[PDB]
């Protein structure tokens, strides 16, 4: 009945004044893109930075299991768009926020639905 | 220096045709660092310019393209080069990477261990190797041809590279192989490419283009590396991050290159011609199977 929760562990770490996870891989792009949250190629707009999906995944970076029966990762293999203001902690952003299902944008960021 | 707006500089043909003695490589720009865009890694910038240059060559780009990347893991634990490759390569391109040390990758599959342990059933359209031995940084001797992963790469190219396929292999002054140079003569065209961001370094990517499976040209490996060093010594390259700022044309154009299965007796000058123009790939279309050998003790 015991499971290690990294999601809470990292969130509390940040609140403790902890230095966010670094060396996320930032991609060179046109920044003219659609601005969707998770895409097959970098989609960043002017307000976003495009990162490699795997490097922004807390579970990938910490070498631990993914929180789901299949153990599937929706980051690795893809590219994630982080708002330039939040770009200092890509791992924390993807962890804390959620992707809108219908319009594919970030909830609270760029989602007009 | 008009070369500053290019992704990098390729070794001029006239330098390839010389016969030179190997000297020490003393770069005018040695120690200097190019100014990268904000928050951009060296490996991302380096790989970007490599791909930007590869777009200018003739590369076979078939559907279900197969690309393998050796030495993709960094000391940070990530795979920056793999990320650029995945971006550059057409969507759906199967990308496998490998490294000696554990790392996190965006590739379809990742093998951890010495490259000599890596085995694949099928062949490959494109091979990329950033592999570098840190022990090479220690020079206890003259500079001679290096064994190790260089030995494996030459074997992997001859056996596992599909005809018409291409390779990009990272070399430096002290990290190089004579047979790899000789193997460049088995390609329709070849060059040593130096990225503008890394221009202060003796590093270059040996690029084979459109593998013909047989030598069209006879190349002395020791002489050619001496030629490369001579070129670098007599031609200072201005550090440039310029090409990184235009990504509009970056993605690799999908040419839908034909893939055929032919016996070696079925390959004529007509087929060899199609290969040299990057209009043909010769290999099996079967499923991709890879494995890494594990020593038990
Ligand atoms: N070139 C080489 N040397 C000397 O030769 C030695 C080895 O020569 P080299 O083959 O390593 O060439 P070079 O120095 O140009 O390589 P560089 O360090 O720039 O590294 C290039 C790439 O190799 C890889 N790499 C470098 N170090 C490592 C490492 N420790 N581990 C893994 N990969 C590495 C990285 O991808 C890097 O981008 C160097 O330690 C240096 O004292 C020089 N000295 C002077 N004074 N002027 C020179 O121009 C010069
Ligand atoms: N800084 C360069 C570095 C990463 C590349 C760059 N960071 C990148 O983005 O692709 C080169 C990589 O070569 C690997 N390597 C060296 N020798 C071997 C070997 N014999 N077998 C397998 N791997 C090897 C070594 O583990 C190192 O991670
Ligand atoms: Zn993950
Ligand atoms: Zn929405």
């Amino acid at each position: 009945a015991f499971a290690v929760d990294a999601a809470k562990a990292y969130k509390d770490y940040l609140a403790s004044g902890g230095q966010p996870i670094t060396n996320c891989v930032k991609m060179l792009c046109t920044h003219t893109g659609t601005g969707q949250a998770i895409t097959v190629t970098p989609e960043a707009n002017m307000d976003q930075e495009s990162f490699g999906g795997a490097s922004c995944c807390l579970y990938c970076r910490c070498h631990i299991d993914h929180p789901n029966p299949k153990g599937f990762c929706d980051l690795k293999g893809k590219y994630v768009q982080i708002p330039t203001t939040c770009a200092n902690d890509p791992v924390g952003f993807t962890l804390k926020n959620t992707v809108c299902t219908v319009c594919g944008m970030w909830k609270g960021y760029g989602c007009s639905c | 220096s008009s070369q500053a707006w290019q992704p990098g500089v390729a070794m001029p043909n006239l330098y390839k045709m010389q016969r030179m003695l190997l000297e020490k490589c003393d770069l005018q720009n040695y120690g200097d660092s190019a100014t990268l865009p904000k928050g951009i890694m060296m490996n991302v910038a380096k790989y970007t310019q490599l791909c930007q240059y590869l777009n200018t060559l003739t590369l076979a780009v078939p559907y279900n393209m197969r690309v393998i990347h050796f030495g993709a893991g960094s000391d940070k634990g990530v795979a920056p080069g793999t990320a650029v490759l995945r971006q550059w390569l057409p969507t759906g391109t199967l990308l496998v990477d490998s490294d000696l040390n554990d790392f996190v990758s965006d590739a379809d599959s990742t093998l951890i261990g010495d490259c000599a342990t890596v085995h694949t059933a099928n062949k490959w359209d494109l091979i990329i190797s950033d592999m570098y031995d840190p022990k090479t940084k220690n020079v206890t001797k003259e500079n001679d041809s290096k064994e190790g992963f260089f030995t494996y790469i030459c074997g992997f190219i001859q056996q596992k590279l599909a005809l018409g396929g291409s390779v990009a292999i990272k070399i430096t002054e002290h990290s190089w192989n004579a047979d790899l140079y000789k193997l460049m003569g088995h390609f329709a065209w070849w060059t040593a490419f130096v990225t503008n961001v890394n221009a202060s370094s003796s590093e270059a990517f040996l690029i084979g283009c459109n593998y013909l499976g047989k030598p069209r040209e006879q190349i002395d490996g020791y002489v050619m590396h001496a030629n490369y060093i001579f070129w670098r010594n007599t031609n200072p390259i201005q550090l440039s991050s310029y090409s990184l700022f235009d990504m509009s044309k970056f993605p690799l154009k999908l040419r839908g290159t034909a893939v055929m299965s032919l016996k070696e007796g079925q390959i004529n000058d007509m087929i060899l011609s199609l290969l040299s123009k990057g209009r043909l790939i010769i290999r099996e279309n079967n499923r991709v199977v890879i494995s890494s050998d594990v020593l038990v003790n």
